């Protein structure tokens, strides 16, 4: 069990000493990606004429 | 018509596939699928040996086939899985008759908790359990000629006073019958406490030399089928 | 993250009254059927007490019938185990375990050699 | 003695929580309060694929957004046309307890695996007629939960032995073994560029992995119960977790903490599957209460319900071009929606 | 993965001929089976068809009701009878298999089918360009063909094939449905089209890329061909 | 010559309750479930038979209310009467085949002789429907016609034979249920015995009374009890369409699952 505590603490070092971009950036990035691809999501803006699953 | 010749022969392919799917559906519904549960002390492997006489290193599930009276049974012993079982147990919601094997001679409250957790589990309700109260012989020697008692680990056994037994084995001592009934009652209390009608538990008193364990699955199985047919033919 | 920190434990005499506790954080407490499980030395985990979601249904192992009492203050997120007349055999390390899933009445594999919503545990000792 | 190391691990937890808290002064919703709601999303069962005898654990789309593989506990891999409802192939399995299926991104292969601990690779586009087994990948000690092809020769298989494993299909030998989770691993999601993959397990934790060496980059722990399904956002800088505490949550890798939880009080059953659409505005989650809910991934409210299944929804999938979602279910029927 | 046949040779203009086939190399009972016949100093001609799970048995318009294409899934044989043999139906017979499902490549591997000889209509037409076009290696040929009826179903695909043959051995598929290359065909062969007339482009015409470039449509069942353009060195 | 007794309201009540009990049933049988097996084909057949019968009911109700009203209508009188009382003899056979299916399921469950929903079930539907129609198209014509021998041969096979088949099937099922008792066996026994009694009620009382005088009272004499009881059979036959929804598929779970 001592080696298990060893390998957990080694890992918990890594997630601690890793960089984090502030949440504002990530929220803005996801929102910008959603804006970028909205016009071509055929489930959100339903297909106009070309959808292959009619009738 | 409005589809080409390629689409035509594609549809002939899909239909030829339906023919095989129907043959397999005829195979798949005439077979009864049993999930066999149990612990390390339970004679689970010996029961599997019993049906094999009646009938690949890290294998994650085992699978034995036996037939009783021209009815194919298909028993799924669990192999190299981990201790936790709340996920891989969901794979067996549509089986007939979980076959639960317990060590009667005792750890027994662990078996009671296993039964209670199988019984009350969503996705495992509507499945009728078939208790095999195993190791009955060991229970006989443990009670009739032993210092170990059921009064401890189970205080409500001193004030038990066996119900009117129907027809025990002639050689069974009154104390043997008393304990043998107390353990079965202990399981049936869980069985009847929450599984209203879509559930039955079919307790049995089985041993390592018990050569009727296959038939006692057939009869229970037959009766589990009958209840399903009663609900689906609207007859109840 | 799902935390379950036990309290209590010690060197009560064979007959003393020792109260366990269990701080819980990281889950909405009220929705889970929690447990008490203990590990006597040289043996696997055994299940002890089985308080329900709201404090209604309660179960015990036979060996602690009458002797042990379980309560839970869902407002204080805390599980409890009142141990009385501690006979000199239940000297186990005592884990505060939890139901795998909410809104459920059964507890699969709570006494698993591996289970994840269990606790660190506390130790009870007797004879001194 | 040993308690010193465990206390230092607790201190590492405290510092990690402090860092994750300090990198957040505004929730996702504040940043996306002014974005226009998606309105009501209505999707109708265009096709219904029937032919599976028993419940369906997994479906995987092809990359052509037209072919589709589904696995069922009768022990069939069936490959569908999903434009027409034709059955392209119907593969019988040696183990009828398959929990997962995958379709190779080339379209050449399918792997199923399941409760037998082996990932069987099936060759579809053989010069010969029938679909035969490429090989079986036998190195896991618990049931296979998920499996995803990286290419024709690399497949990432998740297992109930708490470890994910990267395989080399030519040799049949584990190229890498990922060994962080304590509870067994239930779902798997390759990154858009296949450099990473997230992994949700029965310890209520999701781990971001680096599939170059086999070490865990990040661990995300926000859920209450065990995590049943994961899926990267189309971006690759986020992922959604479908858990058993009746919630879905969106985690992002770069900030490395939870962004929103998609929950409603009426839901008290677990999530079985998650999927985004194409722009990641529309998270689709399958439930145990028999019907998929469509979640506005940026508002955190329901918009649309895919209620057409008699039993629990066991799998989901959006096409690579995003035209359709297919939902398998324990009633043994696949439905394509639009 | 071989297809071989039996019988064949001299025949009378009213003699019964049992032209069998043998297929002992693949999953026989998952494949559609056509027959295609080569008139000796001419092009090659479509004949009977029998789909997987014999349930669609189409025929030509010149032999319709004479020779009863059959099947034997156990023995892996295409038994054929024939008795009429109208003095000009004698030719070189080919046994092409084809599997039909989305993305599949039909008309992939052909047999040999010996050359028995006699001892004495709203179909489509696949007309091709000059039948020789002599070109030396290294040059990019662009031999084409013409379809009377537009080979473009509302699916979105053109049902035009492209075959090559050699002085000797049987033909092969190069590019099925006018774009998609076959299995063992070099990436030098290609294809592009508009709907009724269009071409395949080769680049590095080596010593084995020489032969007659036949062509097929697959919208209706005359399954027509052309005279074939024989590229010379 | 004994029909001048207009006891109208009964027909209208039966029409209301039967149509509400049967439209719901066809609607919920119309749901795309993997239903149970080929057992809802038979109940669908019975439901549509009952629907068409109860649909024919209002116009003969008008006839028996206003004696001269229906004869005004059109040529349809003969087709209506003759080839729409094909329903009753077909509705009988559908309930008797349903009873045979139930007997096979309950008493002999390890013999899968009730399968094939698509078509080894609808083949029986087509056989019964078309065979009954064809056996009826030999004598297409209320207003009486010479049907002396017609009733007798219809009774020996189309009336009593299902009785000796339905009764035996349900009795053989009852033998099983006698020896979980309480929850299942008692509720199956109640449903079975109620179905048996109500079937014996209507059907037998319309048939025997219609035969006797297909032998006595239009070729001879009668008195008020006979043809009034005669109304009993017509009314009770009608009455059934009201119970057929509640009888076979009110206490069942299969059915109550859908709605
Ligand atoms: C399906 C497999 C096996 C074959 C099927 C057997 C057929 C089952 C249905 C029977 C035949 C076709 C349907 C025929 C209907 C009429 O036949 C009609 C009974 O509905 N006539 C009589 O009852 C005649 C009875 C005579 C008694 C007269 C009293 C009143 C009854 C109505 C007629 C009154 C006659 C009026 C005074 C002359
Ligand atoms: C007897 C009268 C009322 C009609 C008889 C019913 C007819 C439809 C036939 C058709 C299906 C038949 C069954 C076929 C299966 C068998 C064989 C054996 O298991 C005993 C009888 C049994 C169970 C038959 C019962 C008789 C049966 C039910
Ligand atoms: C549903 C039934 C009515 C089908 C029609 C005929 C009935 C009479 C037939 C069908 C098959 C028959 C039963 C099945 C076989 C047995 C076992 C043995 O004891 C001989 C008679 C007996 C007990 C039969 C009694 C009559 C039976 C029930």
């Amino acid at each position: 069990s001592i080696a298990q505590a060893r390998k957990l603490v080694e890992q918990l070092k890594m997630e601690a000493n890793i960089d984090r971009i502030k949440v504002s950036k990530a929220a803005a990035d996801l929102m910008a990606y959603c804006e970028a691809h909205a016009k071509e999501d055929p489930l959100l803006t339903p297909v106009a004429s070309e959808n292959p699953f009619r009738e | 018509c409005t589809l080409s010749a390629e689409d035509k022969a594609a549809v002939e392919r899909s239909k030829m596939i339906e023919k095989q799917l129907q043959k397999d559906k005829q195979v798949y519904r005439r077979t009864l699928r049993l999930l066999l549960l149990g612990a390390d002390n339970s004679g689970k492997s010996t029961i599997v040996k019993q049906m094999r006489i009646y009938h690949v290193k890290t294998s994650g599930i085992f699978e034995t086939k036996f037939q009783v009276d021209k009815v194919n049974f298909h028993m799924f012993d669990v192999g190299a899985q981990r201790d936790e079982r709340r996920k891989w147990i969901q794979c067996f919601n549509d089986v007939t008759a979980i076959i639960f094997v317990v060590d009667s001679s005792d750890r027994l409250q662990e078996a009671l908790n296993d039964f209670k957790s199988i019984w009350n589990n969503r996705w495992l309700r509507t499945i009728s359990v078939i208790l095999f109260l195993n190791k009955q012989d060991l229970l006989a020697e443990k009670v009739l000629a032993g210092k170990s008692k059921i009064e401890d680990y189970f205080p409500e056994f001193a004030r038990y006073t066996t119900p009117e037994d129907a027809t025990p084995e002639p050689g069974e001592d009154p104390r043997v019958t008393r304990a043998k009934y107390f353990i079965r009652k202990e399981f049936v209390d869980i069985s009847t406490a929450s599984g209203d009608g879509r559930h039955i538990c079919y307790p049995h008193f089985t041993c390592s030399v018990d050569t009727e364990n296959a038939r006692r699955i057939f009869n229970d199985c037959k009766d589990i089928i009958l209840q399903m047919n009663l609900r689906e033919y609207n007859l109840v | 993250q799902v935390q379950l920190q036990e309290s209590g434990g010690g060197l009560v005499q064979p007959g003393g009254s020792l109260r366990l506790s269990c701080a819980a954080s990281g889950f909405t407490f009220s929705n889970y059927k929690m447990n008490w499980v203990r590990q006597a030395p040289g043996k696997g985990l055994e299940w002890v007490s089985d308080i329900s979601q709201s404090g209604a249904s309660i179960s015990y192992t036979g060996s602690v019938k009458g002797r042990f009492t379980i309560s839970r203050d869902n407002a204080k997120n805390t599980l409890y185990l009142q141990m009385n007349s501690l006979k000199p055999e239940d000297t186990a390390v005592y884990y505060c375990a939890r139901c795998p899933a909410p809104f459920t009445r059964d507890c699969f594999d709570v006494t698993s050699t591996t289970y994840a919503y269990r606790g660190q545990g506390t130790q009870v000792t007797v004879s001194s | 003695e040993l308690d010193q190391l465990r206390q230092e691990a607790e201190q590492l937890k405290n510092q990690i929580r402090d860092a994750r808290k300090a990198c957040a002064d505004a929730t996702l919703s504040q940043i996306t309060n002014n974005i226009d709601p998606v309105g009501r999303i209505q999707m109708r069962t265009r096709r219904t694929l029937r032919g599976h005898l028993a419940k369906i654990y997994a479906m995987h789309w092809g990359t052509d957004s037209r072919l589709l593989v589904s696995a069922s506990q009768d022990g069939k891999l069936i490959i569908w046309d999903s434009y027409t409802t034709n059955k392209v192939h119907a593969i019988p399995l040696r183990s009828s307890w398959v929990m997962t299926c995958a379709y190779a991104p080339s379209g050449n292969y399918v792997a199923c695996g399941g409760l037998d601990n082996i990932c069987s690779i099936y060759n579809l586009k053989t010069r010969e007629g029938n679909v035969r087994v490429s090989r079986e990948l036998a190195g896991h000690t618990g049931y296979l939960s998920c499996c995803r092809f990286l290419d024709d020769n690399q497949i990432v298989t998740s297992s109930g032995d708490t470890t994910c494993a990267l395989w080399d299909i030519e040799t049949g030998q584990q190229t890498t073994t990922f060994t962080g989770h304590t509870g067994d691993v239930m779902s798997l999601s390759l990154a858009p560029d296949t450099r990473l993959f997230v992994s949700g397990a029965c310890d209520a934790s999701a781990k971001l992995w680096d599939v170059r060496e086999g070490m865990c980059r990040q661990t995300f722990t926000g859920h209450e119960s065990d995590i049943n399904a994961i899926c990267f956002f189309p971006n690759g800088n986020a992922f959604a977790t479908g858990s058993d505490d009746a919630t879905c949550r969106l985690f992002d890798l770069r900030a490395d903490q939870e962004l929103m939880t998609y929950s409603h009080d009426n839901i008290i059953c677990g999530i079985t599957s998650v999927s985004f659409s194409k722009s990641g505005r529309l998270l689709l989650a399958g439930y145990d209460d028999f019907n998929c809910n469509v979640w506005d991934a940026l508002k955190a409210d329901r918009a649309g319900v895919l209620a057409g299944h008699d039993n629990r929804v066991s799998c989901l999938g959006v096409t690579d071009d995003g035209m359709a979602v297919a939902t398998g279910s324990w009633d043994s029927f696949l439905k394509i929606w639009n | 993965v071989q297809l071989v046949e039996s019988g064949g040779g001299l025949v009378q203009p009213g003699g019964s001929r049992k032209l069998s086939c043998s297929a002992s190399g693949f999953a026989f009972s998952s494949f559609g089976m056509h027959w295609v016949r080569q008139a000796p100093e001419k092009g090659l001609e479509w004949v009977a068809y029998i789909s997987s799970g014999s349930g669609t048995i189409y025929y030509a318009d010149t032999v319709k009701g004479r020779f009863t294409i059959s099947r034997d899934d156990p023995k892996n044989t295409l038994f054929l009878q024939m008795t009429s043999l109208r003095s000009e139906d004698t030719a070189m017979y080919y046994c092409v298999r084809s599997i039909y499902y989305y993305g599949s490549s039909p008309f992939d591997f052909w047999g040999q089918g010996t050359t028995l000889t006699v001892s004495s209509s709203s179909d489509i037409v696949m007309t091709q360009a000059t039948s020789s076009v002599p070109v030396t290696p290294g040059e990019s040929v662009s031999i084409s063909c013409r379809s009377s009826k537009s080979l473009l179903h509302s699916n979105g695909n053109t049902y035009l094939y492209w075959f090559l043959q050699r002085p000797g051995q049987s033909p092969q598929l190069l590019i099925y449905r006018m774009s998609n290359l076959a299995s063992g065909v070099p990436d030098r062969f290609s294809g592009s089209g508009s709907g009724t007339a269009f071409t395949l482009t080769i680049s590095r015409l080596e010593a084995e890329d020489v032969g007659v470039y036949y062509c097929m449509q697959h919208l209706e069942y005359p399954l027509t061909f052309g005279a074939g353009t024989k590229l010379e060195l | 010559e004994n029909f001048k007794r207009e006891f109208p309201i009964v027909y209208l009540i039966i029409f209301f309750w039967g149509v509400l009990g049967n439209g719901l049933s066809i609607y919920v049988f119309l749901q795309p479930y993997k239903k149970s097996t080929s057992v809802n084909v038979f109940m669908l057949n019975l439901a549509i038979s009952d629907l068409l019968f109860i649909s024919t009911l209002p116009f003969r109700a008008d006839y028996y209310l206003r004696g001269s009203n229906w004869i005004f209508g059109d040529l349809a009188c003969r087709i209506m009467s003759y080839s729409l009382y094909v329903n009753m003899y077909s509705s009988i056979y559908f309930l008797t085949v349903l009873s045979v299916v139930r007997f096979l399921a309950m008493v002999h469950p390890f013999r899968l002789l009730h399968v094939t929903s698509i078509r080894s079930a609808w083949i029986l539907c087509g056989i019964i429907w078309i065979l009954i129609m064809a056996s009826s198209i030999m004598l297409l014509d209320y207003k009486i016609a010479k049907l002396q021998t017609m009733n007798y041969i219809a009774l020996v096979v189309g009336c009593l034979l299902p009785f000796f088949t339905l009764s035996i099937c349900y009795l053989l099922i009852i033998r099983v249920l006698l020896k979980g008792l309480r929850v299942s066996h008692r509720k199956a026994l109640t449903t079975i015995i109620i179905t048996l009694i109500i079937f014996f009620l209507c059907f037998l009382p319309y048939h025997t009374l219609r035969t006797v005088h297909l032998t006595t009272w239009k070729v001879g004499l009668c008195k008020d009890r006979l043809h009034k009881a005669l109304v009993i059979t017509l009314a009770l036959a009608a009455a059934n369409a009201c119970f057929n929804p509640l009888l076979y598929y009110f206490a069942g779970e299969n059915f109550k699952d859908r709605l």
